[PDB]
């Protein structure tokens, strides 16, 4: 049931700054007011991201991008327009490869052998007689076989609404794949920021360790089409992208110094030999 | 070591706590989820004249 | 069975259940079996004696 999108308007990438972005607690175990040096897979502080903005003014973008040693994937959005990601070698149901999914009423986390279209997406239909939205299209792969995880979440509803005015919430995301695992990262923020990645620091608390075993090279992120009335054409060119925004980076092998507060957060944290500065407030801790 | 009532607040995911030498102090109760400080209970400096 | 052909080692806890034919030549295989062309799967054989 997959289709193709053809009105798209090509444009250079962009690129952002991360300021002291996409710390995570690198263990389990609790700090208070210390300053405690690590060395883990981190995105290097004041580094260039690449930046991804669906919206219609048709501009949107859902490219293959590389996955070397992790990502660190942030969204900026006000009205739930990504809603997933894809990652495998060659998402063409030859290898095995990962799905994470939010439908809007379930989040559903597969590992399996997925058929994959070449744009795929989901879709939500705006509705004239009366002021609702549901989710009506699934376009994500065409076939899945020998399918060996699988989790499904807790039934769930979420304002799926197309919001007007500013972005609101901050997702951040830090996936790894390391000695068979798939481990992710999460923190959630509100924000009321227009276009960049916010300024500040947050540190994203472990969520998931699947155990999927599998060869991720390559990552695709899902993203959800308004159709409504006002998109005339098939189903190639009748919808419009709602507006959010998504910014990706690649994770490093760094030495850092984080600094847990009493109550035991990261609130601030030192990228060591980025500048020589950085060296010397290593090195006297 | 000695077990004391604890104002410590560990995130869901955090079982243990340790000091900068990585010896626990704080531990949540398994069984009623609460913190509990644990000190050594050997302290003090003793001279014989 | 067990995979007895792969072009590279496994990173450990990773699973292969990919049965693509395996190139051990030069030429490509073009998804057929052949001369340097093998299924990478092969079954062992149990037998009680
Ligand atoms: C994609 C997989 C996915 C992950 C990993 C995820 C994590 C996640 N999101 C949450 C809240 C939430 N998450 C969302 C929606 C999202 N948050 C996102 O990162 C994304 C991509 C969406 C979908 C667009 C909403 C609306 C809430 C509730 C926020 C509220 O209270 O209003 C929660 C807290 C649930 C609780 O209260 O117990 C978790 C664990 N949610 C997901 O859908
Ligand atoms: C979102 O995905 C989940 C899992 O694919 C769907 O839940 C399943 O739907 C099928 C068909 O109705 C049922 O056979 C299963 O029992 C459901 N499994 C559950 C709830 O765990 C769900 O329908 C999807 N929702 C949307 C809006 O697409
Ligand atoms: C994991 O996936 C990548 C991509 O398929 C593999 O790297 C490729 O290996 C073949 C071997 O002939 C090369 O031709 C490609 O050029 C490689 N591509 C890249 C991006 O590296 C890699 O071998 C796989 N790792 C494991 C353990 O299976
Ligand atoms: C267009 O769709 C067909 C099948 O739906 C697919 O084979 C093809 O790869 C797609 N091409 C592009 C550029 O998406
Ligand atoms: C890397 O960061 C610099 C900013 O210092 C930026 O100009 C550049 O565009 C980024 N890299 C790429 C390929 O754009
Ligand atoms: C009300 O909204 C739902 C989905 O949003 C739709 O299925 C239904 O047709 C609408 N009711 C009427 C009378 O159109
Ligand atoms: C993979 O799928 C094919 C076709 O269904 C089947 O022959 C094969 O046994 C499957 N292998 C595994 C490990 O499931
Ligand atoms: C730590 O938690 C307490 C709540 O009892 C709060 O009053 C205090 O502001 C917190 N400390 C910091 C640095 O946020
Ligand atoms: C038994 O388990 C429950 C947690 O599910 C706990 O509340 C309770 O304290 C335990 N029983 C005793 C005697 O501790």
């Amino acid at each position: 049931q997959c289709v193709n999108l053809t009105t798209r308007t090509q444009l250079p990438p962009a690129y952002t700054n991360s300021f002291t972005r996409g710390v995570y607690y690198p263990d389990k175990v609790f700090r208070s007011s210390v300053l405690h040096s690590t060395q883990d897979l981190f995105l290097p502080f004041f580094s260039n991201v690449t930046w991804f903005h669906a919206i219609h003014v048709k501009r949107f973008d859902n490219p293959v991008l590389p996955f070397n040693d992790g990502v660190y994937f942030a969204s900026t959005e006000k009205s739930n327009i990504i809603r997933g990601w894809i990652f495998g070698t060659t998402l063409d149901s030859k290898t095995q490869s990962l799905l994470i999914v939010n439908n809007a009423t379930n989040v559903v986390i597969k590992v399996c052998e997925f058929q994959f279209c070449n744009d795929p997406f989901l879709g939500v239909y705006y509705h004239k007689n009366n002021k609702s939205w549901m989710e009506s299209e699934f376009r994500v792969y065409s076939s899945a076989n020998n399918c060996t995880f699988e989790y499904v979440s807790q039934p769930f509803l979420m304002d799926l609404e197309g919001k007007q005015g500013n972005f609101k919430n901050l997702r951040e995301f830090v996936f790894k794949n390391i000695d068979g695992y798939f481990k992710i990262y999460s923190k959630h923020t509100p924000i009321n920021l227009v276009r960049d990645l916010p300024q500040g620091f947050s540190a994203l608390e472990p969520l998931v360790d699947l155990p999927i075993g599998i060869n991720i090279t390559r990552f695709q992120t899902l993203l959800a089409l308004h159709r409504s009335y006002l998109t005339p054409g098939d189903s190639s060119s009748g919808w419009t992208a709602g507006a959010a925004a998504y910014y990706v980076g690649y994770l490093q092998p760094r030495t850092f110094l984080l600094k847990y507060n009493e109550n035991g957060t990261i609130t601030d944290a030192v990228d060591c030999a980025l500048d020589p500065l950085s060296e010397t407030k290593c090195t006297l801790k | 070591g000695v077990l004391t009532e604890s104002n410590k607040k560990f995130l869901p995911f955090q079982q243990f706590g340790r000091d900068i030498a990585d010896t626990t102090d704080a531990v949540r109760d398994p069984q009623t989820l609460e913190i509990l400080d644990i000190t050594p209970c050997s302290f003090g400096g003793v001279s014989v004249i | 069975l067990y995979r007895l052909f792969r072009k590279s080692n496994l990173k450990p806890f990773e699973r292969d259940i990919s049965t693509e034919i395996y190139q051990a030549g030069s030429t490509p295989c073009n998804g057929v079996e052949g001369f340097n062309c093998y299924f990478p799967l092969q079954s062992y054989g149990f037998q009680p004696t």
